[PDB]
RNA sequence: CUAUAACGGUCCUAAGGUAGCGAAAUUCCUUGUCGGGUAAGUUCCGACCCGCACGAAAGGCGUAACGAUCUGGGCACUGUC
RNA sequence: AGUAACGCAAACAUUGGUGAGAAUCCAAUGCCCCGAAAACCUAAGGGUUCCUCCGCAAGGUUCGUCCACGGAGGGUGAGUCAGGGCCUAAGAUCAGGCCGAAAGGCGUAGUCGAUGGACAACAGGUGAAUAUUCCUGUACUACCCCUUGUUGGUCCCGAGGGACGGAGGAGGCUAGGUUAGCCGAAAGAUGGUUAUCGGUUCAAGGACGCAAGGUGACCCUGUUUUUCAGGGUAAGAAGGGGUAGAGAAAAUGCCUCGAGCCAAUGUUCGAGUACCAGGCGCUACGGCGCUGAAGUAACCGAUGCCAUACUCCCAGGAAAAGCUCGAACGACCUUCAACAAAAGGGUACCUGUACCCGAAACCGACACAGGUAGGUAGGUAGAGAAUACCUAGGGGCGCGAGACAACUCUCUCUAAGGAACUCGGCAAAAUAGCCCCGUAACUUCGGGAGAAGGGGUGCCCCCUCGGGGGUCGAAGUGACCAGGCCCGGGCGACUGUUUACCAAAAACACAGGUCUCCGCAAAGUCGUAAGACCAUGUAUGGGGGCUGACGCCUGCC
RNA sequence: GUGAAACUAAGUGGAGGUCCGAACCGACUGAUGUUGAAGAAUCAGCGGAUGAGUUGUGGUUAGGGGUGAAAUGCCACUCG
RNA sequence: AUCCCGUGUGAAUCAGCAAGGACCACCUUGCAAGGCUAAAUACUCCUGGGUGACCGAUAGCGAAGUAGUACCGUGAGGGA
């Protein structure tokens, strides 16, 4: 009943961040290579969806 | 006949989820999927527990498979449940070893059974535990014995050798009119977790080898074929020289 | 008696379309011909068979119930006219 | 081109006020809209949008003194609410292990992982912005502390328990609601009238307790078996004890003792000098201080509670920890050390907590006619969470003012005719509830069927517990709501599924049929391999091909 | 009803991919919309609505692939 | 031919063995089946000096100011 565009829906943090996540990253080969390569551009935010486990910005 | 008991320790939860999927998480055995989710009962295949007096206390339903369960006890507290063989009726008294009366539900070697007999739950290997014959309405008849090996014919009409030393269980399996149900609606497939089958003249050429001609396909394909390529009828898959081969004698017809 | 062909001859094939259906979601010529329904019917229903090119699990022929199905007619109803 | 538009057809109006300036900002009085939301709350998300003071460049589809905008300064308080310090599901990672040019792949113990299991708090008050968090009352968990009582406790291990479906209806109850009773006020300029308007509230928790409820075997006699009455049988219920076998607990077998049990709810404490209609006084005329009457009963009645209580069905309905029980084996600790108890005093880990959340703050690039899990469920009419009109609470759609041309769109009606329209009755109109009579061909005997078609219906009295009499209207289910139907044919048996955003079908599925493969280290599928699925299955099962209910059949080569 | 059984009203019972119909899921016709209020909507009607149902949270399958009640459909407005 | 690898076979020790572009003879050259070694050569995320018929804000680095920023994208990434 919702339109095509609606694809990003609201998703809980701590769903995403299981996804495209620091911890998440690093434990690949391939990530580890997608983070020297955001290193070398030299981005301000390496893992963007990323989520503290407790805090400010927690997902219980 | 039908009366569910609360549960003994032989009923678990505790199995394979994803049906059909294997590690990689592919679709391996296609149409399973949906249907009542179900306990797994622990049966005794084998049997092995020798030269005790077992008693059937009730009789009981089982999802996993089209026969009927006996849960029995012991005269050690001990509880188990076996295949229902046909017949037997709450109150009976079942026993194994090797010198035994030969009646329903007993089960011993096949050095000791009496030519002619009809078995179910055989073992192909020494405490394997109990393999051949099992579902429902299924027997095989002991033909001959000779040497180390007993001759059977097996409910497929396969005739075969095995072991003389393996066990197995007198009498025919339970729950005979199993196949005269008649579902009568797609659901009552559905609850049984087997979901729908496409037809392959339907689906298109990168799909299926029966890929769509125009209007109708008549199969345009010189032969019948699988989804993956190969002949659909009448070509033996059998490994050609299976260490079975020499154990075989006359296949089903 | 005009006609038609149960019956014969021959030809060629692995064998020559049986039951049932048939101008059909299949019929080219074709708005076939007949009957019905209409004051008037290229659609519709029934039947003929001359099936261009139906036909038996790419199922054949029936069929109660069912369908935001396709298609013809009728009562009620109306600014559809 | 100073043109189209200014984002619904819920609707505004006036008087004051502030101000340089007011259709738009504030207040008052009307009027209007939502009310299974356009109300209140919570998950996710957002991230400071919340509150106060200041501002009006930009933003705001106009305006602007205003703001979800800009500037400063503030604001989120927990043993009990939600997560973590507890447990596991799907799944994920995976020591060693197996495999693989490398990266890695599979996989065992382990460890992660809530959307589930476990586990303790409520009422009132304060309140620029927080409250089961702060205050005052009563509570409750977990430790520690002392007295007393025992001597072994602790983990590892053995067990019981935790622990589970759908559908159905009948109870027994509350929550709510309505009407009385009690209490207080009442004159609302009209013909009459007090027939009017307000109040009648209280939680968690602790003690008690359970029938007209539900369960507690059989046999004889009756009440319809039932609710019951007399007798009898000897475990015959929750619930306990003993014994036996390698046998502690458990399971299992034999023996014994028990007629009660179950749990919503109820009575009482908590609980009154709480709360509250009014009354008195102040008005910075915003709000404030002061004293407070009655606080019960009946009838409706849940989709909530007992309740995993029943009965039935087949498709047969999570795990683990806390918890209860316990010998041998192993490890560790041991005396004022540890454990066991009823009181008493003490003691109290992190993180969330603002605000919005049927949204102008999330998701749609917008202050966008859209999307977004859950909770609470008032009145009158009504079968109802439909509809209409309302309460509580919230709103009047961030451009107006006129005028009343053509034309377009959303709508109401139309004389006579009644499908003549058109590709086609497309769209409109018609029908409609309830009770009563009646109801065909055909059939797989279930249907068809609400077939078709007809009658009745308001409001008063009277009778029986439907009937008669009266009486208005042109019209009585008078609005809203609320089937057009019949006769044919094709196709497909049927409910289903499908081309997100031009195709919903005759296509796909289907129950059924039939062929063929497959004897378990199965065939088949995926992997380089290891191995995974198939299947913790075993030929009444598993692959695959075609056909497609039921009926009649399925011919030759 | 007969000795067994069949056959038939009755009551009870509450089956169904039953029926009518809100929520909810869809998307059949029409009108509007077409520099939209909206990159698929609104309005009036319409289908299913105890099931082969709907949906939440957390997961799975990945491009010589996946998934598909099969449309070359879908795989972040992208899919021979 | 020389060189180096899968599968299978499988020698000779200096009176030998290998190479001299199939192969054989002769002559010449060399000593496989154990290792290790600097320089001359390649390069610029850079450091220190220097030069420039190099740019001068649409150029020169994407970037002379928050520049890998704002913003966009679920993400890899894009990017003033
Ligand atoms: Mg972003
Ligand atoms: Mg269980
Ligand atoms: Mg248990
Ligand atoms: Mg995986
Ligand atoms: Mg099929
Ligand atoms: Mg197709
Ligand atoms: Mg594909
Ligand atoms: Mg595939
Ligand atoms: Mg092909
Ligand atoms: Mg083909
Ligand atoms: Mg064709
Ligand atoms: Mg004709
Ligand atoms: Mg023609
Ligand atoms: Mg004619
Ligand atoms: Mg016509
Ligand atoms: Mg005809
Ligand atoms: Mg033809
Ligand atoms: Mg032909
Ligand atoms: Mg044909
Ligand atoms: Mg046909
Ligand atoms: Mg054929
Ligand atoms: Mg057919
Ligand atoms: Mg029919
Ligand atoms: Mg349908
Ligand atoms: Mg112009
Ligand atoms: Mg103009
Ligand atoms: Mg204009
Ligand atoms: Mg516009
Ligand atoms: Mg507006
Ligand atoms: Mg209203
Ligand atoms: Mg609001
Ligand atoms: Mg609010
Ligand atoms: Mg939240
Ligand atoms: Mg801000
Ligand atoms: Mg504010
Ligand atoms: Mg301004
Ligand atoms: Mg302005
Ligand atoms: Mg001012
Ligand atoms: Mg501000
Ligand atoms: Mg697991
Ligand atoms: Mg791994
Ligand atoms: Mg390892
Ligand atoms: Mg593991
Ligand atoms: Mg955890
Ligand atoms: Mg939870
Ligand atoms: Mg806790
Ligand atoms: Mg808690
Ligand atoms: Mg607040
Ligand atoms: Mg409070
Ligand atoms: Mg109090
Ligand atoms: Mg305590
Ligand atoms: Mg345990
Ligand atoms: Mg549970
Ligand atoms: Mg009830
Ligand atoms: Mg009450
Ligand atoms: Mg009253
Ligand atoms: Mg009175
Ligand atoms: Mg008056
Ligand atoms: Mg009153
Ligand atoms: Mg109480
Ligand atoms: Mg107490
Ligand atoms: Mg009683
Ligand atoms: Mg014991
Ligand atoms: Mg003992
Ligand atoms: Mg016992
Ligand atoms: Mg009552
Ligand atoms: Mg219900
Ligand atoms: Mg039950
Ligand atoms: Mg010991
Ligand atoms: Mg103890
Ligand atoms: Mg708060
Ligand atoms: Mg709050
Ligand atoms: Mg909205
Ligand atoms: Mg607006
Ligand atoms: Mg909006
Ligand atoms: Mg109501
Ligand atoms: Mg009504
Ligand atoms: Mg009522
Ligand atoms: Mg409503
Ligand atoms: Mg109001
Ligand atoms: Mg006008
Ligand atoms: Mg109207
Ligand atoms: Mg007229
Ligand atoms: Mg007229
Ligand atoms: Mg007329
Ligand atoms: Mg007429
Ligand atoms: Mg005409
Ligand atoms: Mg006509
Ligand atoms: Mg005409
Ligand atoms: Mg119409
Ligand atoms: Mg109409
Ligand atoms: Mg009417
Ligand atoms: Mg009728
Ligand atoms: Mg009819
Ligand atoms: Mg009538
Ligand atoms: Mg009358
Ligand atoms: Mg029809
Ligand atoms: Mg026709
Ligand atoms: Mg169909
Ligand atoms: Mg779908
Ligand atoms: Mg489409
Ligand atoms: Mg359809
Ligand atoms: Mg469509
Ligand atoms: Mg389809
Ligand atoms: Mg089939
Ligand atoms: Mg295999
Ligand atoms: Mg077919
Ligand atoms: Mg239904
Ligand atoms: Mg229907
Ligand atoms: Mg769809
Ligand atoms: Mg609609
Ligand atoms: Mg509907
Ligand atoms: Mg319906
Ligand atoms: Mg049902
Ligand atoms: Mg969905
Ligand atoms: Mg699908
Ligand atoms: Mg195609
Ligand atoms: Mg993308
Ligand atoms: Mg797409
Ligand atoms: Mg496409
Ligand atoms: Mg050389
Ligand atoms: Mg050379
Ligand atoms: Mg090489
Ligand atoms: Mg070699
Ligand atoms: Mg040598
Ligand atoms: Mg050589
Ligand atoms: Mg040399
Ligand atoms: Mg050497
Ligand atoms: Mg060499
Ligand atoms: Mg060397
Ligand atoms: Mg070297
Ligand atoms: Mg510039
Ligand atoms: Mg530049
Ligand atoms: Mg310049």
């Amino acid at each position: 009943k919702a339109a095509l565009c609606l694809t990003k829906r609201s998703r809980s943090r701590k769903s995403l961040a299981r996804t495209h996540g620091f911890r998440l990253r690093m434990s690949t080969t391939s990530g580890r290579a997608l983070l020297k390569r955001r290193r070398a551009k030299g981005r301000k935010i390496l893992c963007t969806k990323t989520n503290p486990s407790s805090g400010k910005r927690a997902s219980p | 006949q039908v009366k569910s008991n609360p549960r003994n320790n032989l009923i678990s939860g505790q199995r394979r989820c994803g049906k059909g999927r294997n590690a990689r998480g592919i679709i391996t055995a296609r149409h399973r999927g949906g249907g009542h989710k179900r306990l797994y009962r622990k049966i005794d295949f084998r049997r092995n527990e020798k030269d005790i007096y077992g008693k059937i206390v009730t009789i009981e339903y089982d999802p996993n498979r089209n026969a009927y369960i006996c849960l029995i006890h012991y005269g050690d507290g001990e509880k188990r449940y076996i295949l229902h063989p046909r017949g037997a009726i709450i109150g009976d008294t079942i026993v194994s070893g090797t010198e035994v009366p030969i009646k329903m539900g007993n089960a011993l070697p096949l050095t000791d059974m009496p030519l002619g007999t009809a078995i179910h739950n055989i073992e192909i290997t020494l405490g394997r535990g109990g393999q051949l014959a099992r579902a429902a309405g299924a027997v095989a008849k002991l033909i001959a014995k000779e040497g180390k090996s007993a001759t059977l014919k097996l409910p497929s009409g396969e005739v075969r050798l095995i072991s003389k030393n393996c066990s197995a269980t007198v009498g025919q399996v339970g729950n005979v009119g199993v196949n005269q149900k008649r579902l009568g609606r797609a659901g009552s497939k559905r609850w049984l977790g087997k979901r729908p089958v496409v037809r392959g003249v339907v689906m298109n050429p990168v799909d299926h080898p029966h890929g769509g001609g125009e209007g109708r396909a008549p199969i345009g394909r010189k032969s019948p074929t699988t989804p993956w390529g190969y002949p659909a009828l009448g070509r033996r898959s059998r490994k050609r020289n299976k260490y079975s081969d020499n154990f075989i004698i006359r296949r089903r017809s």
